[PDB]
DNA sequence: ACACACTCTCCAATTCTCTAA
């Protein structure tokens, strides 16, 4: 409950698989507020801390989505990359709550504007054809291109299951 | 018949004679691896200024 | 509540941290571990978690939560093996205390981690919740320790075990004789984790091996691997064969009995005696397949499930009947059993044994468990040491200890004990029976007036109050006894001791025993049957003997050996042979042939004798035909003779005074 | 009331449909020969009771239509009694 | 509470099958040919185990030639014949070898689940066609040849399943599949009867590769007068996406029987 | 409404145990 991890206590994975360590409470803490200390230092070499000028640009736009480079991510704090790789579902959930606290620092009440933020991934480095992706790859991130050939109209979704919908296509 | 007595047993017990790529990159950077965030506030507070 | 366990789940992970932890300036990659401080208490405060806690609330859920943070692999074995491996580099060479220290209570938690597992109706809801997991994370247990360096953590144990034999007994202390109680205690429990037994609530009519972990890693053919480069089997036989020379024999020699016990335990004696083999061998059996591939070809039709016609059968009295299926036009056998097959009812059945781990008692053991070469030829070794070596001084120290403990007992140290003589004697047997280097000298501790005493005692405490497990295992070692007695026959005291084993009240006993067989399982009914084949082997060779023959001659024994009989498709070439010997004594000799003529001994003779059964060159159909013979040739006769003998064919034999007897006979 | 179960009895036995059917006929039925093997005339005892019992009470399998017999033929005192008599019709 | 264990429990057992596994051991162990060039035993299957643990293979290839002279032949006829009967078998007579000389090669840092091996065999006596596959020769071991048509895209196929109780925290695991989509009898803690609203463990289930690919007779093979067959033939594992429309190819393995689901 | 799959309930058939002649 109280007490966290350091973070070269996470190097060592415990637990039997990931997602059963990601998911953990005192190490689900340690990783939001590592994240979190991440997004606030992160700089160029000019210093010109690049996430809180990203976030500035955020409400300016009244936007929604927040953009993080992956190599930014594998700079520093490396495991956290990893496990971004091999669990993002899970990485994800948090990483979007840290990045909800961060925008909030620069916008207070920006809630009423949107209420929640979603991170989204660039540069990934590594990437494959639709003929290499096998049974091995299932619920790990992955990069793949093409040509669009077919699209549908946008419909409504139901969010949970008072109602609240997101759009699909 | 044998016997097998204890002063031979502690004399003779001691005498006796590509994500594969990617991992190890992590792994090693890994194991390599307030005024900090002012840079952060500066950004922030520049909105002020200008 | 949920939230006070897993404050103590948190409470024991932190703890799983203040330990210590390997070190990250090592540049070493990786390093061994590295110790914390505090340790001591953290040790200790684990122990009473179990102790203060867990016993005195009767729970398992401290174990659980070790097991989920896996103190065991992660830690204790690691703080072990670097105290044993610093100290083997040190010898090698040729607060240091305070390390000491550690290796003890380290040590004293694997015991208790590993510690076998009981469940009762006295045992808390909690722990029968908690059964089934605890046995997957137990055998996560024995496939680690065995494995970590080859098995290495074991040479820690015996290296503890040293330090106490160094010095006089003269000198050892009580706290001091616990450590080489201690060490024994640890292996007893290694060699007792095995897989599984399925346990449901009867509520309703409707594996247990984790992912991690397979047969190849807990079989016992592995611990014998471990064991012998691990240097165990060595500290055994110095150790139990110097056990007369004042060591204090009350500390050490019942776990030392219980070892033996478990891992003699699931070995039949012929697998360790030979009498491209295994290729030649094969092949036969694919002959054997052959024939029974064959058997299936004679009952099927040429032509295809859909041609059939119809057949109808005419009675006596002009009734008819229909059957199908082409087979049934040409084959009036096959066409009788097809008709009696469609009816749907059977007559609903009766079924005596629990609280114990499997052994002979309660299970098949034509199914024997298989040796690499090197670990049968190493295991040979181990036990022909033993006994050339131990068996006399350790069973005269245990028996004349249970004389004066008798009262006192429970029901496993009386199944062991009476298990760990029979296999002994057994096997020893067999040996001289193969070879002249061998002799029966080295197991005649057995036959002195105090052990049959013994073994009798148990037998007889055990029938009286209808416990029928110890009653198992009692007859399974008497059988011994009588065995040897045999043997040393066929070479003084051994007649004073037969005639003391012979006083008409154990023939009382061992009269009644085959009648109440009729019951109970397969195997309790195979123990009869082979103890009175012996009982009676002996007293012929006697010379008393028709007072004692017509004691066991009358109905309740033929029902137990007919009921035995026809499950024949399950039993040895060798035990047909002795129900055959048995009623070639009372047919023939005794010439009471009124008992065997009852239905159902002649329903039996057609399935064995058919084409069906018993193989048409097996050694079997030999002592059958000639049998059958025999009694249809009598039955003949007596039926011309006086033909109400039609109806008497099918029920008991009539126990009234006047007509009765001119009936008999 | 569900409909009663119908069983095997004494009476059905002791019925002229029953037992004496089997002493009025056993002579005639079977016959043994050295001639022919064990196997053989093992298998022909068995056909003419088999028969029988089928006839009598076609319920169950043969080797139930015995086991049944054992229960009522120790048990019951009036078919104890046609058994005696048939053994005192052989002391006459 | 009425507990009770499963006393009578203690399965039957295919002695075949053991004598089998326990003789493809030793051959395993020693086949011992001697070498290309010299008078001296080279263990080839030792090697090629070296070999895969050298590079993390997860298949191994045997010759039909080699199985025929050892012992009689009675081993490659018992493998031949019943193929579908012996192949666990022959697969718990590798695992131990394996673990013997390369226990790298078991696994596939957490925990790492076991490598799933594929024994393979080539060299075989003789090639059938299309034509020639008839009902009595269900489950036994073949190679057959024809032009590829049509193939799928690579699919996973569920091997062993594993699941979670809705009403009541519990646990089912290595549950076998066959033929169709398979699912627990009972919820394994009695405190609980629910059998309904299971849900599938994507981590801790076990999938792999399977593709359908088409073909069709040889041209130059089609007797007078007829007109060419066709049959659909499964691949898995490390062989999936090998086979090209429009290609000659030759094959190996069982025949086996698919039901209407 | 018409064959099916599945659940629930009650009643008597059966075997086991104790007592006395
Ligand atoms: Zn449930």
């Amino acid at each position: 409950l109280r007490e966290e991890l350091t973070l070269e206590s996470l190097s060592n994975v415990k637990a039997n698989s990931y997602s059963e360590w990601i998911t953990q409470p005192n190490v689900s803490r340690t990783i939001a507020r590592e994240l979190k200390s991440f997004l606030l230092e992160y700089t160029d070499e000019t210093g010109r801390s690049v996430y809180g000028a990203r976030i500035r640009t955020l409400g300016e736009m009244n936007s929604e989505s927040l953009e993080v480079n992956y190599r930014h991510l594998a700079e520093s704090k490396a495991i956290l990359a990893l496990f971004l790789a091999k669990c993002p579902e899970e990485m994800l959930k948090i990483f979007d709550l840290v990045a909800m606290e961060a925008t909030e620092l620069h916008y207070p009440d920006y809630a009423r504007i949107h209420s929640e933020i979603h991170v989204r991934i660039s540069d990934f480095p590594t990437i494959y054809s639709l003929r290499e992706l096998r049974e091995s790859n299932l619920s790990s991130l992955v990069r793949v291109t093409g040509v669009v050939t077919r699209r549908t109209g946008v419909f409504p979704q139901l969010k949970y299951v008072k109602t609240v919908y997101r759009n699909y296509q | 018949k044998k016997f097998f007595s204890k002063e031979s047993f502690l004399a003779d017990f001691d005498d006796s004679s590509d994500h594969n790529v990617l991992l190890n990159t992590l792994r090693k950077a890994s194991r390599k691896q307030n005024p900090k965030s002012s840079a952060f506030f500066e950004s922030m507070v520049e909105d002020i200024i200008e | 509540a949920d939230f006070s366990l897993t404050v103590l789940r948190a409470r024991i992970a932190l703890l799983a941290t203040a330990i210590g932890g390997p070190d990250y300036t090592s540049q070493i990659d990786p390093p061994p571990y590295k110790l914390g401080d505090d340790c001591l208490a953290c040790l200790k405060d684990l122990k009473r978690w179990f102790k203060l806690v867990d016993d005195q609330q009767k729970r398992w859920d401290v174990a659980m939560a070790v097991a989920e943070y896996r103190i065991l692999t992660d830690d204790l074995l690691p703080i072990l093996i670097d105290w044993e491996n610093k100290c083997s580099l040190a010898a090698k060479l040729a607060n240091k205390a305070y390390y000491d220290k550690i290796a003890l209570n380290c040590l004293q938690l694997l015991v208790l981690m590993t510690w076998p597992l009981i469940v009762t109706e006295q045992s808390s809801s909690n722990q029968i919740t908690l059964y089934g997991e605890l046995k997957k994370h137990q055998l996560v247990y024995k496939k680690t320790i065995l494995s970590m360096e080859s098995g290495k953590v074991l040479r820690a144990a015996i290296r503890l075990a040293l330090d106490v034999i160094k010095i006089d007994r003269l000198s050892r202390t009580p706290r001091d004789n616990m450590v080489l109680k201690l060490v024994l205690n640890f292996f007893r429990n290694v060699i007792a984790i095995e897989p599984g037994e399925f346990t449901i609530n009867t509520k309703k009519s409707m594996d247990t091996l984790p992912p991690n972990v397979s047969m190849d890693d807990i079989s016992l053919n592995t611990v014998i691997s471990s064991f012998h480069k691990n240097k165990v089997f060595g500290f055994l036989l110095t150790l139990t064969s110097s056990l007369s020379k004042e060591f204090d024999q009350d500390f050490i020699n019942i776990p030392l009995l219980e070892i033996m016990f478990y891992f003699t335990k699931d070995v039949n004696q012929e697998l360790l005696f030979p009498r491209t083999s295994a290729g030649f061998e094969l092949s036969k059996l694919l002959q054997k397949e052959h024939q029974m591939r064959k058997n299936v070809i004679k009952h099927t039709s040429a032509r295809h499930s859909r041609f059939g016609g119809l057949l109808s059968i005419q009675t006596p009295d002009k009734t008819r009947l229909t059957v199908s299926g082409s087979q049934a036009l040409v084959d009036e056998k096959i066409a009788l059993q097809k008709l009696d097959d469609s009816k749907k009812w059977n007559k609903r059945i009766i079924k005596a044994a629990e609280g114990l781990p499997n052994s002979l008692l309660n299970s098949q053991t034509g199914k024997a468990i298989f040796f690499t070469e090197s670990n049968g030829k190493h295991f040979k070794e181990f036990i022909n040491n033993f006994i050339d070596s131990g068996f006399n001084i350790l069973l005269h120290s245990v028996t004349n200890y249970f004389t004066t403990e008798q009262d006192r007992m429970v029901t496993l140290e009386q199944v062991e004990y009476l298990l760990f003589f029979a296999w002994f004697v057994k096997y020893q047997l067999l040996r001289s029976k193969i070879d002249n280097s061998a002799d029966i000298k080295q197991v005649s501790e057995a036959l002195k007036e105090v052990t049959f005493i013994l073994v009798s005692s148990l037998l007889r405490s055990a029938y009286d109050l209808k416990n029928w497990t110890v009653t198992h295992a009692g007859m399974i070692a008497f059988n011994e006894l009588l065995n040897l007695v045999s043997r040393t026959k066929a070479a003084t005291d051994i007649e004073f001791i037969v005639s003391r084993l012979f006083s008409d009240e154990r023939i009382q006993l061992l009269s009644n025993l085959p009648k109440i067989g009729s019951k109970y399982s397969l195997q309790f009914m195979k123990s009869c049957i082979e103890l009175t084949h012996s009982v009676l082997k002996v007293l012929e060779q006697y010379s008393n003997f028709q007072k004692v023959q017509a004691n066991y001659m009358t109905e309740p024994v033929i029902e137990t050996y007919i009921n035995f009989l026809e499950r024949f498709r399950e039993l040895e070439d060798d035990s047909i042979k002795k129900v055959f010997s048995f009623f070639h004594r009372v047919f023939v000799q005794a010439k009471e042939q009124a008992l065997l003529f009852r239905f159902d001994l002649i329903i039996l003779l057609r399935e064995m004798l058919s084409p069906d059964g018993l193989d048409r060159m097996s050694r079997s159909r030999k002592y059958v035909s000639q049998f059958s013979d025999y009694f249809l040739a009598r039955l003949k006769k007596r039926l011309k003779k006086s033909p109400a003998w039609f109806v008497g064919l099918l029920f008991p034999p009539l126990h009234n005074s006047e007509v009765g007897f001119y009936q008999r006979y | 009331k569900r409909r009663p179960q119908v069983k095997l009895t004494a009476e059905k036995l002791l019925s002229d449909k029953g037992l004496p059917y089997v002493l009025k006929n056993a002579h005639k039925r079977i016959r043994i020969s050295s001639k022919k093997n064990s196997y053989d005339n093992l298998s022909n005892i068995i056909q003419f009771y088999q028969l029988w019992a089928h006839e009598l009470f076609p319920k169950a399998k043969f080797k139930d239509f015995m086991k049944i017999c054992q229960t009522v033929g120790k048990t019951d005192p009036v078919l104890r009694e046609y058994r005696v008599s048939l053994f005192r019709d052989e002391m006459g | 509470f009425k507990s009770r264990a499963l006393n009578h429990v203690k399965k039957v057992d295919d002695v075949t099958g053991e004598k089998v596994r326990e003789a493809f051991e030793q051959f395993l162990e020693d086949f011992s040919v001697q070498s290309t060039d010299t008078g001296e035993v080279e263990k080839v299957y030792r090697a090629q185990i070296e070999f895969m643990k050298i590079y993390d293979l997860n298949t191994i290839y045997i010759d039909y030639q080699h199985l025929s002279m050892r012992e009689n032949g009675a081993l490659a006829m018992a493998i031949s014949e019943q193929y579908y009967r012996f192949l666990p078998f022959l697969q718990k007579g590798l695992r131990r070898v394996v673990r013997k000389y390369a226990p790298e090669l078991l696994n596939t840092s957490p925990e790492q689940t076991e490598r799933v091996f594929q024994i393979s065999f080539f060299n075989l006596p003789t090639v059938h066609r299309i034509r020639d596959i008839r009902s009595e020769k269900i489950g036994s071991l073949l190679s057959i040849s024809g032009t590829v048509t049509r193939t799928s895209e690579v699919r996973p196929e569920l091997y062993k399943a594993s699941f979670t109780c809705d009403m009541c925290r519990a646990i089912v695991d290595n549950v076998e599949q066959s033929f169709k989509y398979t699912e627990p009898t009972f919820c394994p803690n009695p405190s609980c009867e629910n059998r309904a609203f299971w849900t599938l463990n994507v981590t801790r289930s076990r999938f792999l590769d399977w593709q359908k690919v088409r073909i069709q007779e040889n041209a130059n093979e089609i007797p007078t007068g007829s007109m060419p067959r066709t049959l659909d033939v499964i691949l898995r594992g490390d062989s999936v996406e090998r086979a090209k429309p429009g290609d000659r190819c030759k094959f190996t393995g069982v025949e086996i029987v698919v039901p209407d689901v």
